[PDB]
Order: structure tokens, then C-alpha cells, then sequence
């Protein structure tokens, strides 16, 4: 996977280019706004546990889902679905950090889609709480890297659809 | 610490120490004056701290320290405030070290069910952890706070 | 108790292997539902894909049953 | 130093292989006995 | 990457980026300023470097432009140098980069196997890559060789 | 043809060994079964 | 896999009968054959690296896949190109030794087409790069053994296309 | 079958065929006339050898030709006939193929549940081939004979 | 494995004490020689292959350890050696990176007389070729940074012997 | 392990002599009676289990070992005896092929004698087998190779003794 | 400990059973060859010392064990390894005969490979000492008795090994 | 035991080379400091009693170890334990004049840990009672020694802990 300087890197590397003025442009808007990015994976790595709380109970929870008969019956489904919120939280968090969804198509998307059409996970509902979770981290990190957080949790949710 | 993480990070490869590894250890090198002088700062205060984030902790949480509460007692709050102690000096040797290492293998791993055991309030501690370290960042500067905070939020996440 | 069916490919992109790695680079196994969440996690940490996922086993209702 | 010893013991590295113990070695290896084709490569290899 | 190196530990160990990780990651950045202008110089010599690292070592070996030589003939130097050009290329993209990562994972990791195939002697590319560091700092002043020395002593201590 | 390179994790060492060490050994029997084909199928198939 | 002494015995075991006249007339015509396998066999074994060597200068060095954007860039790619090449000559060998394509299709074309298409593997590089080494072994081994030395390399190319 | 297992050996190795290994090879191919001659005098004569070891095994167990054993009765005696035919062929399979994967893949792989299914004396069979290789040596010479009487041992010790 | 920073945390920690002016002068005198340190690591790299071969032909090279019956006799032997070492170099560089014993004690320096006892490898040989190593890095990195590395080296050849 | 051939050829290697007179008589001496070993030991693989067979039947059962309260009673310690009973067979069978007992003392004379104490498992009745199956071998075997065959099982038996 | 006639008494003691024809029979065949082993052990007792002298110069001195590094050298290490090597000789004496090794197994084997351990002898150097010791005494006793004692040494070499 | 010199020497000798410039130096470096150590030793011994009682005053009496239930009840307890404290007191002692802690490897700590687990004497409290002492030396002996003196001491504490 990649990052904004790997990306920069190997899309030079391709066709065997020097760095260019774009090139050390791209690099240093990145370079400029990583700390932020710093601030903001902190800040969620601390409030993690938070983020997915209240994206369940804003999203996903008090609701037939929860109720017997929805997929979010039992507490294995229980538990199975707010692991694959924190695993959805984590690569986000990557990706935010990495400047590059490159590690969201990998090791998020891979194998994910038709996955859940088997299970019969609902599609609508995983989308909500990843809504609820990008409403949530927006709240905390403030307007520093809420853009930067929204784009990668918009980039998973409608990988997802 | 970081000279550990990098040192036996190129090892597992069979290599030696990476030109990209041979950075952020002078970083480190570089702000370790900086570092031990934070951890002096905290250490000469550390009764004091101590005393008003014990303070703090049981304002906020009042039920602890109620008949119903794991701290009631003389003795029992003495424990508390030696944990919170406790906590204060694995603080201290995360920002010597520049690494939160030593902290993880001191006092995080098996604190869940030990104080499951003990039957306390997880959530208890992590607010008095709080309290340290608004107590702590009064204490300094700006850019030594944060250093010190955010060693801080570690704690405060890792008991969760 | 049920055991996905699926395909996928791994290519390993560090070591280039020299015996026999044409058995290891594209495969079909039932793998239990305890262990499918860590085996797809490692085609996707070596860098291959998935290419299909197939619940076979059992039914999606789960509920009783699922224990195993 | 040295406060701990799991002891030495008698290793018989290999130098090379020479076609016996690599024969030797490979019907060991699957436990089943010398092949009948098996058994005509000791009598040529004798033989030469 | 540092990020990327960074982030694959943290996805392998299952866990977010540590206390004494981010003191990395911010630290790989803010040197960023200075060593883009670093590797900005050496991107601006590329097609000069190399042209006069040919002399310094066909010079040095002379059976690499003999009868008996690999790179004998005008068209087999060519490969040589545009070899030489490569890894130029290839250690800039690593000292724009951090660690090892854009050299060891694109061009580093099977030297030996490809010229395995391909008969091109290690021992000649030690001493190429050892003029090429040489040869690239004096551009640059000791402030910046103390940022270049180690990105290019990568090359030949891998190779080796 | 390079050293054999045995990578290890954080807390033991990695390794290396020559090439030409292993090449005077017993040469590493192996077993591996190959029947991936389409497992429903299509390919030469047969039991092997 | 099977070879042309297996493959006659097991179509006389389906129909349960003994060995008739044409069957000793198939294994006369493979034992008349023998030796001159052998020492083509004894002749690529010992010249083998030579003509990975030749065939990847008379096929695939020196062109846009050496080059970035090739599949053959980089040294990781390359070394897997010449690994794969060295495959295809020892199992061209070994079919040629046995007298029967089987292990051909049993350990090296089954599933290859379809993993060079998902890695992005030139396959008509590769049946370039089999006809190379076809070329030479025929060159090396003689009018002896040359045909049937080249008809397991175009079994290969054939099964590849 | 010899080529067989000698290439799946090589390849489980990782290494071509090995100078000895082809050594199997070309005394196979240098015997492969004898064993023929061996294969078609053992073949002239399949309903004779059967005919003779009929004797051998009937006097030799009553039992199997007793009102409680499998033999009872022409039809099954028949059967009992056609089965020693189709060891027979069998282990002129194995003499023609020179090694006995033909055998162990036709003839004594479950052949322990066949006749435990079928109800029948595997010391019977046993001694049935037994009978079978006397008369084969009887009608062989010698030397190619000691080569049959290992298939035919081989035979005799798998169904046991 | 532990560096000084390590140590002194580790040895403060079981008394349960602060850090006090003993520990803050120990890791300051650390603090201080971080810089030499780091340059000769790096000047131990790249010049490593060439004084493996000038320790080799120092100390181990023109004996007995060559003549028929040594333990470097025929190559891969030889070849064993180069390697054996490469190690307490790489290790010890290490050393005198994050300065304290320990490492070599736990990774290199631990049965390794145990396996030299039952695989032969003369010990005063490969104590000889350590001594070797630790002039030629005397030589290379310089004055001041001689010593540390002379004490690492030193530790080796007497832990080992 | 090691048999005839490769013993001379690395007892002349470690002094670092060319194979002389001796030498080439020793092996003189090997080669010379190489195909009866090889037909020893295809009768014994063709009738391994009928020697077992009267060796179990001479030796151990009919008497208190087979009892209750003897070693081998029940039917797991039989398998298991006679399982043993077969490796010292095969083993014997290798060590007779290669001419040399350093496969035996290498792969089963090492712990075996232990393993037996650990066990309670009588040595002197498995010495009394492996002499039944010396005696059945050489009664199968015959003039030509009995003696050779013999020597190793008395190996055994001696080692085990 | 126990001879061969001691251990026959015993395994029929074990039984409660008279002596039959299998006993007597092992007892004559240790009663022919009484006298033999009887010369042997006066010839080792006479020569004694030289067996050891021959030994320590074919396997032992002269090399890296009593050069400095070496856990041959320094007089003590001497002293110390040549007493070892009498124990050897001395208890393979009393175990030829006797014929059984049992007081091997009781007076030197039991924890001898452990205070070996302990003490960082090297067990190859061990063995090696004891199988020149073991030539030097076939030399010395001849035919009659060479096999008789070399099975001894044999054993007190597989059960250091 | 061993000291500086006698270590010097030793490790000199294992090794088969004369006395160097690096040995030399370190023995020096002994010899310049021998005045301050025997100084120092004088000192301790002259106030050996007192600085047991103060180190007993400070860490271990006037608390719950010397009433009913603690380890240092009973007059026998007592005496005992002011005898250990004598004995770590007495051998930092000799492990300051020798400047090597081997001898409080060899004659200290081999097997204290297993013998206090045995007897129940409490470990926390011995290494306190060590520390009390170390603070006590240090104030009589002064700067001149405090820093060698105080080294052992923590040598001690570390190998109880
Ligand atoms: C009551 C004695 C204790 C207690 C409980 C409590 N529970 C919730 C919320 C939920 N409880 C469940 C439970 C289940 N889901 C299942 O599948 C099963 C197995 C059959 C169970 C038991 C769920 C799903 C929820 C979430 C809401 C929902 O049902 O949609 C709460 C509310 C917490 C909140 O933050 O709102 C509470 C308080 N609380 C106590 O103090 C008792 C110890
Ligand atoms: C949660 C918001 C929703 C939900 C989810 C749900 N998921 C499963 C089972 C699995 N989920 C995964 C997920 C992933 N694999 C990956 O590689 C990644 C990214 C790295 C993800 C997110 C997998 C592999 C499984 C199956 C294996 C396993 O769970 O260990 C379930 C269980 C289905 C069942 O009961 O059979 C559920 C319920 N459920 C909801 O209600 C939400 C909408
Ligand atoms: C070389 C002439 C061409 C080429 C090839 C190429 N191949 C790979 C990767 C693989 N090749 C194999 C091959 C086999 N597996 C088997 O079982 C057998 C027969 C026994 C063969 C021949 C496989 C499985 C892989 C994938 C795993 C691996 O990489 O080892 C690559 C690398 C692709 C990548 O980077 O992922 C390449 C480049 N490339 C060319 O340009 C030639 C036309
Ligand atoms: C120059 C200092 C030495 C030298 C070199 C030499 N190289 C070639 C040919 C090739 N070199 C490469 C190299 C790479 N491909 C990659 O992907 C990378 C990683 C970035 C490298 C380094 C390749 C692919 C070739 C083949 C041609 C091509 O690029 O298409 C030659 C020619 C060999 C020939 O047979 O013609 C030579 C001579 N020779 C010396 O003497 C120097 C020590
Ligand atoms: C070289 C100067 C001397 C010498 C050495 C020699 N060593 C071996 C074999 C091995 N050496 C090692 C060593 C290590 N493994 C570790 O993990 C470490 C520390 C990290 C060390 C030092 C081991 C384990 C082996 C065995 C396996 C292997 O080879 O990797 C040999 C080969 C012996 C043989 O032929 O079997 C030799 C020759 N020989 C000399 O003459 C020098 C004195
Ligand atoms: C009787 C219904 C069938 C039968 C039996 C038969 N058995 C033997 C000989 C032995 N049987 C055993 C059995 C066991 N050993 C154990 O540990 C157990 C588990 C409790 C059993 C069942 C043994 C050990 C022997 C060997 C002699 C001995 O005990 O010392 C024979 C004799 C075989 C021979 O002499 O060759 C026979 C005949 N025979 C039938 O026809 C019945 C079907
Ligand atoms: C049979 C004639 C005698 C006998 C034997 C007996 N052995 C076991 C158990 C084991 N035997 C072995 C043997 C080997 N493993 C090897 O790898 C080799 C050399 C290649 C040998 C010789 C082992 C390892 C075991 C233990 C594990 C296992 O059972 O497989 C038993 C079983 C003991 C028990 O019940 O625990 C027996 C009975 N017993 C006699 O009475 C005969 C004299
Ligand atoms: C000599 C060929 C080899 C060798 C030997 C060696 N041994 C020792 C020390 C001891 N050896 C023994 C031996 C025995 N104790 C017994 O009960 C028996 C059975 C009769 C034996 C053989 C013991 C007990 C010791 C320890 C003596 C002590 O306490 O000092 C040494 C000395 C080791 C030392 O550190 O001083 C040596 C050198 N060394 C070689 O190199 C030869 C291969
Ligand atoms: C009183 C008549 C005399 C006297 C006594 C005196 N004692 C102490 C201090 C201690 N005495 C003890 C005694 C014991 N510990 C035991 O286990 C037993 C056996 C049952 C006894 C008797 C101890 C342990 C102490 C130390 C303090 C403590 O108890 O924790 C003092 C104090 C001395 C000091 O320096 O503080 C005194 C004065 N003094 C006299 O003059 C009387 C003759
Ligand atoms: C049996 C296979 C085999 C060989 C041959 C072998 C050789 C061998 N040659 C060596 C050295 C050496 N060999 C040579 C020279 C030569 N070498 C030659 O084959 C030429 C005839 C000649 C040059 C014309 C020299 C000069 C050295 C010293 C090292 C050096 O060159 O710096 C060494 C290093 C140890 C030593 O100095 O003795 C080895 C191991 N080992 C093996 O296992």
C-alpha cells in the first residue's frame, strides 16, 4: 500500500521521472498538514471506545437491528458488529494518517462486500455507523482534521455501497 | 525505549542499524536533555500533584470514598493516592525513556484483571489519571505540557 | 459450526520462493467461521485478493447452532 | 557471565552428499523400505 | 515511508501508532523543509553524477571496458550508466522518502538474483556506489552531508 | 546465490546462512499435496 | 502424473486386460527411445542456467519490459521472471524424461493462466520466452533428441495460449 | 511408476533429476527387455498357473472349500478363480511397469475391506499367491524369477 | 535486550523510587556520547566487509585454521566463518548504539560455547579474530570512539572465552 | 550417517591424502559384494512381516510377557512391540545396504535404551527378538548374504545389551 | 551390578523358574569365551598407560584442547582429562569382563553427560578420546578379543553421545 | 573469586597473549584508584557496627517485622538478620578493595533467592535493609569512594530483586 510520498514515488517510478517541481509541490502539501493529522489520530486513539459508543447508540442501536429478529441480535452479533466498527475506526485512522486510501482498498474493502451479502450484514446499516463514527471524530478532533477524517470515512462508506 | 524499538527492529532482518534509523534515535538524543529536565520538574512536584488530582478525583467521584465504596477508609484512600502515585512515576519514566515501554510492561499489562479483581473502578482511576494531568500541566510550559500530556492520554487509554 | 468456501490469490513479494509456489498463489479451501476473519486477514496483509467468499455450511440465521 | 547452560552435544554435520546417503536418506525419509526401482540403482552403482 | 513503516507495525501488531511513534512521525516531518531542497540539488546533477561516475570507475576497474569485459563496447557502457542512473535515482527517491522503502522495495530486495542471470559483478557495484556517495556530497555543504551520507551508505552496506 | 535468510521477530535475533552450507545437506524431503485445481473443478483431475 | 509406460498400463487396467501386442508395441517404441532421453536430460540439466540465460536476451531483455511500467521492472520481477523461466525448463525436462505432458498439466498449467492474469503477467512474453528456451535446447541437444525435446516446450506454449 | 516416483523425489527435493536418480532410469530401460520376455512367459499361460495354484490352495485349506468357508459351491469357487486371474494380471503389471504402484493402486489398497466385506480368508488369498509364485518359479528361470518372486512376496505381505 | 536509559528505569523501578541526580547524571552522560556513537555505526557499515577480510587475514587466515584438518580448511567452512562473524560485528554495533552489554549477552554471548564445544570451531581461534576486529574498528572510527567500541569488543572475547 | 564409501572418503579427507592402495581395496572389498546385499535385503523387505512373524512366535508370545502384568500385554503393547520389532528390522536392513553401523547408532541406538528404562520395557526380551529375527533373516536369506545380514542385528543387540 | 550368568540367575529368578535349556545354553556360550577376555584384561592392565598415551596423541593433544582456550589446557585440565580417560579404561576392562555393560550404566554413565554439562567439557573431544582408546586396545589385544572389547567402548561412546 | 589484576590476567590467558597496552591501561586504571578503595575499606570497617544500627533504625525495627508475626521477631530472628546485614556489609566490602563483583556472584547471591524463599524471610525488606546501608557507607565514606562503594551495594540489590 501507500502513503502520499509512496504514491508521489512510485508514480514518478512508473515512467522513470525525476521529482518535479509538482512533484516537491504534492510532497510538501502533504508535509504541511501532517500534524494535524498527528493531533487527530491521537486524539481519536484516546476516544476510541467513545466514538464507537455513541455511534451505535446514534445509529445502530435502540432499533430493530437490536431488537430480536434484526442482525444485530445476541450479544456474539453484538460483539461481532462493534468489532468490525473499531476495525472500520482503525483503518480509518490509517488512512487519515497515511494521506492515501490506498490502505483502505487493501485492507478494508478487500473481501469485504460480498462477505457480508453471505452473512446477510446489513449494507445500510454498516454505512450508518460509519456516518455516526465520522460525525463523532468530527466533533472531537475539530475543524483542524475534520475535513481530512470525513473524506476517508466518506471514501469507506461508499466503498461499501 | 526508542533505541530498543530500533535497534531490534533492524535485527529481525538480519541487517544493520537503517540510514532511515539513523534519525529520530538523534531526535531523541537531541530533546533527551529536554526530557530529563521535564522528568525533574514532575518528579520535585510529585506530592503535590498527587495531592490535588486525589482531590479532584474524589469531588468528581464522590462514591468511591462512600461506605459503599472500594477507597472508604483512612488506609483505603492511602492505597489510592500510593496507586496514583504509582501511576505518576511510570509517567515520569515514559518521558525519560521517550517511549511508553516501560510503563506498558510495569503497570498496563494484567491492570484489568487485577483491578477486577480488587474490584475498583477502572473508570475511577482513569479520571484520577485525569486529574494528574491537569495538576501536571499546570505546572509547565506550553510545549513540555503537551510532552508530558500526552504520555498522559496514554495511561488514560490504555486503562480503558 | 460452518465453513466458508472461497478462492483467493497471495502473491509473496519479499523472499521470491523457488520450489513449488504455483500450490500457494491460488486456492479454494473450506475454512471454519472461527478462523475466516484471521485467514482473509492475511491474503489481505500479504497483498493478494479474494476473488469469491461462499457460506456453504450453514444458514444465516445463526442463532442456535452456531456454537461448534 | 554465563549463568545458564542447556548443555553441548555430538553433531555430525554433513560435508557432501555422494548418491548413497542421499539415497539412504530419502527412503528414510518416507519410512517404507528400498523400491523395487529403487533397488536396481545400488546394483549399478555397485556394478560401476 | 516512515509512515508506511510505521503503520505496517501497527496494522501487524494489531494496534494504533504508539506514544513514542508519533514522537517519529512528527519529527520525520519537520526536517522535511530542509531535505527537500537536499535531494532538490541531487535531483538537478542526475544526468551529471552519473556521466562522471562512469570515468571514476571504468577508470578504477579497467576490465570493465576491456575484451573480456562485461561492459565492453559502447552500447554495454550504456547500460551501465543508465544502471548508475537508476540507482541514483532510486536513493533520491529514498532520502525524499525516509527509510529504506522506495530502494529496498523496488530495486534492492534480489540484486543477487538478478544477477544471478545476468553476470554483473557485486564487488564492481560496491565500488560504484561507494564513488556515487562520494561523489554527490560535495555538492552539498556538511550540514546537508550529514543528511545525505547515510541515505547513500545504504546501497553499499546492503550490497556486501 | 545469497545467504538464506531466516527473518525473526522483536524479540529473538534473524538469522543468516550460507548458500552453499545447506548444499552439502540431505537435501529436504518435502511433501505437498496439489489438488486446488477447481476442487468442482474441470481440470485433468485423476486421483494423482 | 502419468508416464507412457503408466498411462498404457492404467487404459489396461480400466478394461481389466492383460498386455496385448500393441501394448508392447507403445512400450517398445518408449524403450527404444531411452538412452537418447537421458542425455538430454544429462545435457539441459548441465547447461541449464546457459540457456535461461540466451532465451531471455533473444526474448525479453532489451525491451519496454525491462523497462518501468514492464512487468519484468525491478529486481523483484526479474528474478521471478527468470525463477518462472528455470521452472518452465525443468519441468519441460522432466516431461520430456517421462514421455507424457501429464505432469505438465497437472503441476504447471493448472491455474497458471488465470494467476498470470490476475497478476498482469505478459503471457505472450512468457510464450516467447518458452519458445526461446525451445529453441536452444533443440539447438544443444541435437537431431537426437530435439523434437521431442520441443514438443513439451510447445505443450507448454500451447496450454499457456 | 520408477520415473514416477524417481521425479516426484527430485522435485520434493527442489533439484533436477540427480545423476544417480537417472541411474534408475537407464537400468530400467536396459532391463526392460528381460522383464518383458518375463511379462509374456508369465501371460502364456494365466488359465494354467491359476489351474495349479486351484490345487495347491484347495488342498491346502479345506476350509475354504468347507461348508463354512467362501469356496463352497462352484459359482463362488468360479469367482475365487477369477480373482487369482486378476492377481495375476496385476503383478504382470508390476513386473512390466517395474515398480508396484500399479499393484498397490489396483490390488491391496482396501483390499483388507474387501474381502472383510466379502467375508473371505486373507490367509487364504495369501496363500493362493503364495501357490501362484511356485508354479511361476517353476516355470521362469532362476535369476528373472528372483526379481518375480519379490513382486510376488511384496504381494504376499501386503494382503497380511 | 537493555540500553542505559532501559537499565537505570529497570534497576530505579524494583526499589520504587523517582529518578534522582545519580540516575539523571548516568542518562545525561548517555545524553552527551550519543553522537559518537552514531557515527560509528555508520562508519563500522559500509567498511564492514573489509574488516572482516583484514581481522580474517590478521588472525585467522595463515595458521593451522587452513591447512587440511583445521575447522576453515575446505570452503563452506570458510565460508561458515565471514559469517560467525558478521555477527559481533552487526551485534556490538548494536552495542555501541544503544551501549550496554546486554545485548551481546542474550542474543550472541549465550551457549554459543556450547554449540563451538559440539561443532568443534577452535575458541581461542574465533577469540582472536574477535581481538582482530576490535583493532581494525580502532583504526577505522577514530580516537575517542575506539574506546566504547574497544569495551564492547572486550566483553565479547572474555564473555566468550 | 554415514556407510563404507563415504566413511573412507572422509577418513582420508580429514588427514588430507589422496585415496591410495588401501583405500581403493577397501572399497575393492565393498564393491565386490554389492549385489548380494542388495538381494538380502529385497528378501527382506518382500518377507518383512513373515520374519516378524516367526521372531514373535519363537521369542515373546506363549509366555508371561503376553499375560497380564507382562510388558506386552494388551493389545496397544503389542502393536507397539511388534512396531519396534519392525524398526529394528528396516534399520537393520539400511545399515546392512550402506555397510556401516553409524546409522543405526545415529537414528536408534541414541535414547532407545533410556526410553526402555523410562518405559519398563524388558531389554533382554527385546534382545531375545532381535535374535529371533537374525535367525529367520539368515535362515531366508541364505549362504550369500547371512553373515552380512547378521552382523548388524548382533549390533543391535550388542548396543542394546 | 550384574555379569551375564548374574543376569540369566536373575531373569529366571524374576520368574521363579529352574534353569532350562536356553539358559544353559547362553550360559555355555559366555563360558567359551571366559578366556579369552581374561587375556585381554591382562593385557590392557599391563599396558595401561601407553593405551592412554597412544590415545591423548592421536585425539586429543596437539590441538586447540590444550592450547590456551582450550578445557585441555593448564595442568589441573590435563590431570583432570587423563583421569577421565583411566576411568574409561578401567570400567571397560571391568565391563569386558564381566560381559554386561550394567556397570557402566551404574558407576560412570548415570549423570555423567550432565556434570559434563555443568562443567563444559567437550563431549565430541570425550568421544573422540574414548574411540582412540578404543583402536589403540583392538590393536593391542587382536582378533580374539577385538570385537569383545571394542563393544564396550562402543557403548560408553553412544551413551556420552 | 577474582579481582581487577588476577581478571586481567586471567582473560589474558584464556586468550594466549602477553600483557598489551589495553591491559595495561585497565590495571593502571586499578592501581590509581587503590589508595581511595583500602581508605574507604578502613573507614567501613572501623564503623561496621554503626552504620548496622542505623541502617536497622531507618528501614527494618519500629515497625510490624519486629512484632509478633514479622519475619524479625524473637531474639533469634533478630540475630539472624543483623548477621545477614553484616554479611552483605562485609562482602560489598571485599567487592569494593577487589573492584569485581564476582565474588558476590560466587559467595552472595548463589542460591540466596531459593534459600529466602525457603525460610520465608521477606526479600522487599532485605534489599530495603541493603539500601539503608548503601545510603550510610555513602555518607562515611564520602565522594572520594561513595560512587564505587554505592556500585556494589546496587549490585547486590539488583541480584536479590
Ligand atoms: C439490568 C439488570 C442491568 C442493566 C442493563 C442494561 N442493558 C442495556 C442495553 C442493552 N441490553 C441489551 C441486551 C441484549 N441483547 C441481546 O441480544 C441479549 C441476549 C438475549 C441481551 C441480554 C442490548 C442489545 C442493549 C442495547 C439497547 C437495545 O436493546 O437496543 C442498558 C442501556 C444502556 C444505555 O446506554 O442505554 C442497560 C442499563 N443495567 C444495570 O444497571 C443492570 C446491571
Ligand atoms: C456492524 C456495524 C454490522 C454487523 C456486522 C457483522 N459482521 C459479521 C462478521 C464478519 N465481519 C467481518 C469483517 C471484516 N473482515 C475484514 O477483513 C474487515 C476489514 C479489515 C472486516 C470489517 C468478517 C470477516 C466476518 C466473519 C468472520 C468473523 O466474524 O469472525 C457478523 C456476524 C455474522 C453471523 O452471525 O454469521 C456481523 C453481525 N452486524 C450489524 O448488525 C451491523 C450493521
Ligand atoms: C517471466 C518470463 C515473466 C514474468 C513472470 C512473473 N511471475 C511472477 C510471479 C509468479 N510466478 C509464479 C509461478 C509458478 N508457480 C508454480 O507453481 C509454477 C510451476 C510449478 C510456476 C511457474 C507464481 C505462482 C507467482 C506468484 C508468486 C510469486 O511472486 O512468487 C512475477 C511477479 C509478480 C508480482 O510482482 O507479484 C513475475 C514478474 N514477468 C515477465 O515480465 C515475464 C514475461
Ligand atoms: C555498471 C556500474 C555495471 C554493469 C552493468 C550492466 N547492466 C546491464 C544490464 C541490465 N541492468 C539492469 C538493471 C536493473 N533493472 C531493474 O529493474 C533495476 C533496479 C532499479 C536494475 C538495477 C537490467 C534490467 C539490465 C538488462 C537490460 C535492460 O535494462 O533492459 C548490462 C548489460 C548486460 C548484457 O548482457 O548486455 C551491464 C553491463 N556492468 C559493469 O561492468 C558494471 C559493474
Ligand atoms: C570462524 C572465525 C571460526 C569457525 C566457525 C564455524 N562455525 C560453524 C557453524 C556455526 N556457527 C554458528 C554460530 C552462531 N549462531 C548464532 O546464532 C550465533 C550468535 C547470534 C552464532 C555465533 C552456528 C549456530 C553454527 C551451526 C549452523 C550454521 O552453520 O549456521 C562452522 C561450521 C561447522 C560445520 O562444518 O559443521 C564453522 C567452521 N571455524 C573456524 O575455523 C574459525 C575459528
Ligand atoms: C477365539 C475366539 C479366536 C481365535 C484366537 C486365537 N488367539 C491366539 C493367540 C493370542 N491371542 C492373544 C490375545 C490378546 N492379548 C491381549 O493383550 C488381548 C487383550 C485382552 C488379547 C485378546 C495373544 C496375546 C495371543 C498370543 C499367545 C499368548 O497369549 O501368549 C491364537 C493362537 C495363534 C497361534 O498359535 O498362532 C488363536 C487361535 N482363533 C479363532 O479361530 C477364534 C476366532
Ligand atoms: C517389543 C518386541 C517389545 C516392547 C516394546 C514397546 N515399545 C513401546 C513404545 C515405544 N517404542 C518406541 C520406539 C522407537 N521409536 C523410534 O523412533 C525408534 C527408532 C527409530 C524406536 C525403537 C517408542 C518411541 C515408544 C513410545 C511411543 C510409542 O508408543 O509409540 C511400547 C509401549 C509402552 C507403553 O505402553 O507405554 C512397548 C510395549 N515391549 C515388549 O514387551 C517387547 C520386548
Ligand atoms: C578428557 C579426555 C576430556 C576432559 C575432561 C575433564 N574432566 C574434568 C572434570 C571432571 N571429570 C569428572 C569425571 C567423572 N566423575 C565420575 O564420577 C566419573 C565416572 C567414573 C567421571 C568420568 C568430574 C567429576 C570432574 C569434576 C572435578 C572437579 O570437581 O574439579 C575436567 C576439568 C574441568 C575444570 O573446569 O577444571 C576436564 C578438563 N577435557 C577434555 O578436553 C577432554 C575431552
Ligand atoms: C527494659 C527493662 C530495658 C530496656 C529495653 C529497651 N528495648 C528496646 C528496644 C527493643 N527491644 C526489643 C525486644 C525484643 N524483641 C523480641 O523479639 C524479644 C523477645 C520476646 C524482645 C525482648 C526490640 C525488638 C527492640 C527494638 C525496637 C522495637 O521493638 O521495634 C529499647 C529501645 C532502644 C532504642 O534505641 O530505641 C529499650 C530502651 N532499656 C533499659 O534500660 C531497660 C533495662
Ligand atoms: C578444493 C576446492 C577448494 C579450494 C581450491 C579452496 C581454496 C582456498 N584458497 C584460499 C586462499 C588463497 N588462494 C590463493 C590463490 C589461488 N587459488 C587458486 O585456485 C589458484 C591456483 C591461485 C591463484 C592463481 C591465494 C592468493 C589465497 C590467499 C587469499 C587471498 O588471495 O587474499 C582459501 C582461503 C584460506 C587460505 O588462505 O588458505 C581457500 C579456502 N577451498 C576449497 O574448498
Amino acid at each position: 500500500m501507500q502513503d502520499a510520498i509512496t504514491a508521489v514515488i512510485n508514480n514518478y517510478d512508473v515512467q522513470g521521472k525525476y521529482l518535479d517541481g509538482a512533484a516537491l509541490d504534492k510532497l510538501k502539501a502533504y508535509f504541511t498538514t501532517g500534524a494535524v493529522r498527528v493531533r487527530a489520530a491521537a486524539v481519536i486513539s484516546s476516544n476510541a471506545t467513545t466514538i464507537i459508543k455513541e455511534a451505535a447508540a446514534k445509529a445502530l442501536i435502540y432499533s430493530d437491528l437490536t431488537r430480536p429478529g434484526g442482525n444485530m441480535y445476541t450479544t456474539r452479533r453484538y460483539a461481532a458488529c462493534i468489532r468490525d466498527m473499531d476495525y472500520f475506526l482503525r483503518y480509518a485512522t490509517y488512512a487519515m494518517l497515511a494521506g492515501d486510501p490506498s490502505i483502505l482498498d487493501e485492507r478494508v474493502l478487500n473481501g469485504l462486500k460480498e462477505t457480508y451479502n453471505s452473512l446477510g450484514v446489513p449494507i445500510a446499516a454498516t454505512v450508518g455507523g460509519i456516518q455516526a463514527m465520522k460525525e463523532v471524530v468530527g466533533g472531537l478532533v475539530g475543524p483542524d482534521a475534520a475535513k481530512e477524517a470525513s473524506i476517508y470515512f466518506d471514501y469507506l462508506s461508499s466503498g461499501l455501497s | 525505549s526508542v533505541l530498543t524499538k530500533a535497534i531490534v527492529n533492524a535485527d529481525a532482518e538480519a541487517r544493520y542499524l537503517s540510514p532511515g534509523e539513523l534519525d529520530r534515535i538523534k531526535s531523541f538524543v537531541a530533546s533527551g536533555e529536554r526530557r530529563l529536565r521535564i522528568a525533574q520538574t514532575l518528579t520535585e512536584a510529585r506530592e503535590r500533584i498527587v495531592k490535588q488530582a486525589g482531590d479532584q478525583l474524589f469531588q468528581i467521584r464522590p462514591d468511591v470514598v462512600s461506605p459503599g465504596g472500594n477507597a472508604y477508609g483512612e488506609k483505603m484512600t492511602a492505597l489510592c493516592l500510593r496507586d496514583l502515585d504509582y501511576y505518576l512515576r511510570l509517567v515520569t519514566y515514559g518521558i525519560v525513556a521517550g517511549d511508553v515501554t516501560p510503563i506498558e510492561e510495569i503497570g498496563i499489562i494484567g491492570v484489568k484483571e487485577m483491578y477486577n479483581s480488587l474490584q475498583t473502578p477502572i473508570p475511577a482511576v482513569a479520571e484520577g489519571v485525569r486529574a494528574m494531568k491537569n495538576v501536571a500541566t499546570s505546572l509547565l510550559s506550553g510545549d513540555d505540557a503537551a510532552e508530558a500530556g500526552f504520555y498522559f492520554d496514554y495511561l488514560v487509554g490504555a486503562m480503558q | 459450526s460452518r465453513y466458508f468456501k472461497v478462492t483467493a490469490c497471495i502473491p509473496s513479494l519479499k523472499r521470491v520462493r523457488t520450489g513449488r509456489e504455483l500450490q500457494n498463489t491460488f486456492f479454494t479451501k473450506l475454512v471454519p467461521y472461527e478462523n475466516w476473519f484471521t485467514e482473509q486477514q492475511r491474503i489481505q496483509k500479504a497483498g493478494g485478493k479474494v476473488l469469491s467468499v461462499k457460506l456453504f455450511t450453514g444458514v444465516q440465521g445463526a442463532n442456535t447452532g452456531v456454537g461448534a | 557471565s554465563i549463568r545458564g547452560t542447556s548443555g553441548s552435544t555430538v553433531a555430525r554435520p554433513r560435508l557432501f552428499r555422494t548418491v548413497m546417503t542421499e539415497t539412504i536418506n530419502g527412503i528414510n525419509a518416507e519410512d517404507r523400505y528400498p523400491n523395487s526401482g529403487e533397488v536396481s540403482q545400488l546394483d549399478q552403482f555397485f556394478g560401476d | 515511508s516512515v509512515v508506511l513503516t510505521t503503520i505496517m507495525n501497527a496494522d501487524q501488531q494489531l494496534r494504533y501508532p504508539s506514544v513514542g511513534e508519533l514522537e517519529q512521525i512528527k519529527n520525520f516531518m519537520e526536517d522535511s523543509a530542509l531535505r527537500l531542497k537536499v535531494a532538490k540539488t541531487l535531483s538537478d546533477a542526475n544526468d551529471r553524477v552519473v556521466k562522471q561516475a562512469s570515468a571514476g570507475l571504468f577508470q578504477r576497474r579497467p576490465d570493465l571496458n576491456n575484451p573480456g569485459g562485461n561492459a565492453y563496447g559502447e552500447k554495454r557502457l550504456g547500460s551501465c550508466i543508465r544502471d548508475l542512473g537508476w540507482y541514483y535515482r532510486l536513493i533520491t527517491y529514498s532520502i525524499v522518502a525516509g527509510n529504506n522503502e522506495p530502494v529496498e522495495r523496488i530495486g534492492l530486495t534480489g540484486i543477487f538474483e538478478m544477477y544471478r542471470v545476468l553476470e554483473v559483478p557485486i564487488p564492481a557495484m560496491i565500488e560504484s556506489m561507494r564513488l556515487l556517495k562520494k561523489e554527490a556530497l560535495e555538492l552539498l555543504s556538511p550540514a546537508e552531508a550529514e543528511i545525505a551520507a547515510p541515505y547513500f551508505d545504504y546501497v553499499i552496506g546492503a550490497m556486501q | 546465490p545469497a545467504d538464506i535468510v531466516r527473518p525473526s521477530s522483536e524479540d529473538r535475533p534473524g538469522l543468516t546462512l550460507p548458500y552453499i552450507y545447506k548444499l552439502s545437506a540431505d537435501s529436504l524431503t518435502t511433501f505437498k499435496m496439489t489438488a486446488i485445481y477447481g476442487a468442482d473443478g474441470r481440470p485433468k483431475v485423476n486421483l494423482s
